[PDB]
């Protein structure tokens, strides 16, 4: 019924798009700090009551979903990461919250990467991680894919840097690589001191092929000077899927989920008085879950990130730019070649 | 960012009622407590009672029990201060202050609320202007006004450096002041030098020129 | 002579005295550097503590955030996501729960206490003790249920294979079928891993199958021998309590110390950047929080009121001690410590459930 | 209840000497002692806790604000608060001066304006701005009569840029009396003064 749009500075601010009537509160904002998400929200729920909220980022801070989890399971707001930190899965969705984001999870990415390098014919391949969050399940899925596949790898045990800043350490780490298909793991500021260290190392050239996930690429937008050119990249950040594509299916989740919870109950659940100063009996936790608007699969998983989503193969040009080479969001295959 | 700005000054009779407002800006109001100190002209810094915000539980000081009641809107972030049956006694300035923690130190005050119990009647100043007869040096003589306080100043505020505005002296429920600008020869009177002059009591505001 | 603020999250207002006092201690025991005390205690909900936070305490740009309980444990979750969004290290020291081990939702987050998890190195140690080869785990199926599992399972894979789980829905009172199939797997050393209410249940369904007294050994936790557990717990089990697990001051103390080391440990390298003065219009992560992150998992204090401090790779406390209680007559009997590496015997001998009588062994 | 005494009521200090200020409990409140700055005409600014030259020390009963370096925008009145029992309360304020280079007064005087007459009033303004020390012994003479009576002065407190004082005395007269004399004269004794200084004139 009440649904509000926060979004970042480019092309912007035009408002508006079943029973419900959807009355759409589109507000700009350049700052994304703790302090002003938590403001925002509340005071956009203090006025309006609003039934769900539509957020897109513009940045690579992968914690502004960690806020958006938190103000959800606290104002009982369903939250919608669209882009940018907003839509980064590094943290399981609390299960009381209702904060989902169009994002793809580790073991969906490196399926990509996988099937790439299956493509191109790249049996033989090295590890590189360090100990952020989330390379024990990359390495599993990888270990356990290669192990139960027939392909035939071979990998080279996995080469894991303990702490970045390591200076000879790095170096000491990186000249254990003898392969020419390197998997890198890690977060977006560790691979600027990773991968610069690995170009004074004549590592980074055409001779070798980087193939990292969206950690480290991020937003599509924000290149450092230290990423290689030729370095690919599996992200859901596609180029094409447009902000104004991307706030519709935001739309269409929620107004699916309400008019289901407007069939099932008689009513819709109002929004929270207020943030400060002091539950609901339903919410649209299990409305929104499945969803299915305009012939694409929008069902979110449990854990938070979505099952079906638009994940694109990228490579960086000497141009310093992004280059949709691939795709594999159709029937449950990378088409490359682009 | 961080703000408390309180009411206007205020004259009331003795026997009446005031409320006094303080609006926060730039924090979490309900995260913090608000402190109410009194100060008489020239004699030291009093403490009335705090008042929680988050709830609205006042603790009113043994000296300041009776008469006076702490509010607050939590809506508007604006905390209160009310005071009934006014005595002589009662003609000081009021701050409110931010009560770090709640029960902490008071990190952030307010500008104050001039507070007069009198039983005179309001006067507007007369506002005279003084002109002599390298660096050039005028006058401003606000003469016969009541209550306290006047603002005072130069070219509309621009006139900062050089100014000097000396403290009332009051004689039979009048009170007098004058302010002196000194500008150099460069300027006046070549230029234009304006006294501005304003009385909220009275609501009026003069703007008298130096002329040779 | 800079100044570094520290910050805290405490309980009363009678701990943030003692938490400037230790400060003010870690500055008598001397680059100069002037360490400064910032507390705030715990506001009324989550969303007003998360902006106090930002407000009273990344606004006086503070290196780090002691967090304990409010008074009368998921409370530090607020703490850790506001000070974590810019990488700003927050030391834990009372919570137990091992939600705040995983890195990926906790980054930057530290413990002076253990997570009921980690308790299992005292079961295993024990196991090592009385040459148990055989033992049935049961644990609640959430989030500290695995965490004690797995953690168990780690210790005896460094050598599966030696022990059963039998998992349960948390809230359950009917655990009839899961204990007929305890028996089923011939039980003898049975360690439970569950809240106090979901131990509770347990021990009244172990009761009906005549599984609390002989022919039986119970080890289990710090929960399940407390409040309303207890009242239940068969006569002869052994659990653990950990020690200055719940005092707060001593984490107080110990958690400055370890900061004092780490800042002036850290202050002797190069292009160390300020904490973030506010939240508002700051984005970008605090360039040196990482790098604080791995000086402060990598401290060594020895000298701790609560023994020696050293951090996990998940920055969990490590060498942390531990009381080995056996109930007896219905009353907890310490049996002996847990002293961090071994197990030490002390003197009592301990009453198995039912009539048998044993010392913390140490002989055949 | 509980009393705060601060030990200096006054102090004058040399601009980047090291000044510090006393504050003593009748009982002991541990560390919950504040501080706080009260500059002329503005409302009083938290210092300490429990800047960057004002630093805190002492504990218990007796406390100590230090002013490594001073300034000459700390010149105003410093008080201290109990915080540790209802009801809290201050000190008895400590007012900071700081000594300077003597300086001359500038000394002006204006005659009564046209508009104060042709409306009933007769009143004659002297102004003596920025000098120090502030002691100054001001004179009004009337055709070469000294006068006392009908004399209103006003003082400005120190300043914190120029560290100097500055003083008006207005002589008021009835329009009738004014008309009965022809020199009025504004003399001041002042420490740099020689000769006292004399600001006359004639209404001719
Ligand atoms: C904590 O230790 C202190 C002694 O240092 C003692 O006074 C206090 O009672 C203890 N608290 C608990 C909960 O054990
Ligand atoms: C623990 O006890 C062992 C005895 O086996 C001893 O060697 C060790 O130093 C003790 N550690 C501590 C921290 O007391």
């Amino acid at each position: 019924l009440n649904i509000a749009v926060l979004l970042g500075h480019s092309h912007d601010v035009t408002e508006r798009e079943l029973p419900l009537d959807v009355n759409v509160v589109a507000l700009l904002m350049n700052r994304t700090d703790p302090k002003s998400l938590i403001t925002h929200v509340c005071d956009l729920m203090s006025g309006a009551r609003i039934h769900g909220l539509v957020f897109g980022d513009d940045t690579d801070q992968e914690a502004v979903a960690q806020m958006l989890d938190f103000i959800s399971s606290q104002t009982f707001i369903p939250i919608l990461g669209i882009h940018g930190g907003a839509s980064m899965i590094m943290a399981d969705k609390d299960p009381t919250s209702t904060f989902f984001q169009f994002g793809a999870s580790i073991q969906q990415q490196a399926t990509v990467m996988l099937k790439i390098m299956q493509d191109y014919d790249w049996h033989v391949f090295s590890l590189v991680t360090t100990i952020f969050p989330g390379y024990r399940d990359f390495i599993s899925f990888i270990k356990t894919t290669v192990d139960n596949s027939f392909v035939g790898w071979d990998m080279q045990n996995v080469i894991t840097l303990d702490t970045s800043f390591e200076d000879a350490k790095t170096q000491v780490q990186l000249k254990k690589i003898h392969s020419s298909v390197i998997l890198l793991y890690c977060s977006k500021d560790e691979a600027v001191l990773i991968l610069s260290e690995a170009r004074s190392l004549g590592l980074t050239g055409y001779d070798f092929f980087w193939i990292v996930p969206s950690l480290v690429s991020g937003n599509t937008e924000l290149i450092p000077k230290e990423f290689p050119s030729g370095l690919i990249s599996v992200s859901y950040d596609d180029w094409d899927y447009s902000l104004e594509a991307r706030v519709r299916d935001g739309l269409g989740i929620l107004t699916t989920a309400a008019s289901s919870m407007l069939e099932k109950f008689s009513y819709i659940p109002e929004a929270k008085a207020s943030c400060y100063g002091q539950t609901p009996l339903h919410t649209l936790h299990q409305f929104m879950v499945n969803v299915t608007w305009d012939g694409k699969d929008l069902s979110f998983t449990e854990e938070g990130y979505q099952v079906h989503p638009r994940l694109v193969v990228i490579v960086l040009n000497k141009d310093r730019e992004w280059e949709k080479v691939g795709k594999w969001e159709n029937q449950t295959l990378s088409l490359r070649h682009a | 960012e961080v703000k408390l700005v309180e009411s206007g000054p205020e004259l009331k009779k003795p026997g009446e009622t005031v409320k006094i407002s303080c609006k926060a800006s730039g924090f979490t109001f309900t995260n913090y407590g608000m402190n109410w100190v009194k100060q008489a002209p020239g004699k030291g810094l009093k403490w009335m009672g705090w008042i929680n915000i988050y709830t609205g539980e006042p603790t009113y000081a043994d000296d300041f029990k009776g008469r006076f009641a702490f509010s607050l809107e939590t809506s508007a972030s604006t905390a209160y201060l009310q005071i009934n049956n006014l005595k002589n006694e009662d003609t000081a300035t009021y701050f409110c202050a931010r009560g770090y923690d709640y029960e902490g130190y008071f990190d952030y005050w307010g500008q104050g609320t001039t507070l007069t119990v009198s039983s005179a009647k309001t006067t507007p100043p007369s506002v005279y202007p003084l002109a002599p007869g390298s660096m050039v040096t005028l006058g401003c003589l606000v003469k016969g006004y009541f209550p306290e306080p006047v603002t005072v100043t130069w070219n509309s505020g621009s006139l900062s450096s050089g100014v000097h505005t000396f403290p009332a002296v009051l004689q039979s429920d009048l009170y007098t002041l004058s302010s002196s600008v000194t500008v150099p020869s460069s300027t006046w009177p070549s230029e234009t030098v304006t006294c501005n002059v304003a009385h909220p009591a009275s609501s009026t505001k003069v703007d008298k020129k130096i002329v040779p | 002579p800079k100044i570094v603020n520290i910050g805290a999250v405490l309980s009363t207002k009678k701990h943030e005295q003692i938490f400037r006092e230790a400060v003010n201690q870690a500055n008598k025991r001397h680059r100069k550097i002037q360490l400064q005390a910032t507390s705030v205690t715990h506001r009324p909900n989550a969303i007003q503590m998360a902006l106090s936070v930002c407000e009273d305490l990344i606004s006086s740009q503070v290196y780090a955030i002691l967090v304990s309980h409010p008074p009368a444990h998921l409370t530090p979750t607020p703490i850790s996501y506001t000070a974590g969004f810019y990488r700003i290290p927050v030391i834990g020291l009372t919570t137990r729960m091992s939600i705040y081990s995983d890195k990926s939702i906790h980054l930057s987050f530290l413990r002076t206490v253990p997570p009921y998890s980690h308790q299992a190195l005292v079961w295993f140690e024990m196991m090592r003790l009385f040459n148990w080869n055989h033992v049935i785990l049961i644990v609640s199926d959430d989030h500290e249920g695995r965490a004690a599992q797995k953690k168990l399972e780690t210790l005896l894979e460094g050598k599966p294979k030696a022990d059963k789980v039998l998992q349960f829905e948390p809230g359950t009172k009917n655990l009839t079928a899961l204990l007929l199939e305890a028996k089923e797997l011939e039980a003898r050393v049975i360690i439970l891993s569950a809240s106090e209410d979901d131990a509770t249940a347990v021990y009244k369904s172990a009761a009906m199958l005549d599984m609390t007294g002989a022919g039986y050994v119970w080890l289990v936790g710090e929960r399940e021998i407390s409040g309303s557990a207890l009242r239940y717990a068969p006569d002869g089990i052994i659990g653990l309590q950990l020690i200055n697990g719940k005092n707060e001051s001593a984490h107080i103390s110990d958690a400055v110390a370890v900061v004092a080391q780490a800042i002036h440990e850290l202050f002797e390298m190069e292009n160390i950047t300020d904490p973030p003065r506010g939240c508002v219009g700051n984005t970008n992560i605090w360039k040196t929080g990482p790098l604080f992150k791995r000086v402060l998992m990598s401290s060594k204090y020895p000298d701790g009121v609560t023994g020696r401090i050293e951090f996990n790779e998940d920055g969990d406390r490590k060498f942390a001690q531990y009381s080995i209680m056996n109930l007896q007559n219905r009353k907890l009997v310490q049996v002996g410590i847990f002293n961090g590496s071994y197990i030490i015997q002390n003197d009592r001998k301990i009453i198995w459930p039912g009539g048998e009588t044993e010392g913390t062994l140490v002989p055949r | 209840d509980i009393v705060m005494t601060q030990a200096p009521a006054t102090l004058s200090v040399t601009p980047g000497d090291r000044v510090s200020l006393s504050c003593r409990a009748s009982q002991s409140i541990a560390d919950y002692l504040y501080w706080y700055q009260q500059k002329s005409h503005e409302s009083p600014r938290l210092l300490l806790k429990y800047p960057s030259r004002f630093s805190g020390s002492g504990s218990g009963s007796d406390f100590t604000l230090t002013i490594n370096s001073v300034e000459p925008e700390d010149v105003g009145m410093y008080y201290c608060q109990n915080g540790h029992s209802f009801p809290r309360t201050f000190g008895g304020g400590t007012k900071l001066e700081i000594k300077r280079a003597d300086a001359a007064p500038t000394v002006s005087i204006f005659p009564p304006s046209s508009e104060q007459l042709a409306a009933g009033g007769a009143s004659v303004v002297c102004f003596l701005n920025n000098f120090y020390p502030k002691d100054i012994n001001v004179k009004w003479k009337i055709d070469g009569s000294e006068r006392q009576n009908g004399v209103l002065n006003s003082w400005t407190d120190q300043d914190s840029k120029d560290s100097t004082y500055s003083m008006s005395s207005t002589l008021t007269l009835t329009k009738d009396e004014y008309e009965r004399h022809n020199s009025y004269t504004c003399e001041a004794t002042h420490k740099t003064s020689t000769s006292p200084i004399v600001k006359s004139f004639n209404r001719n």
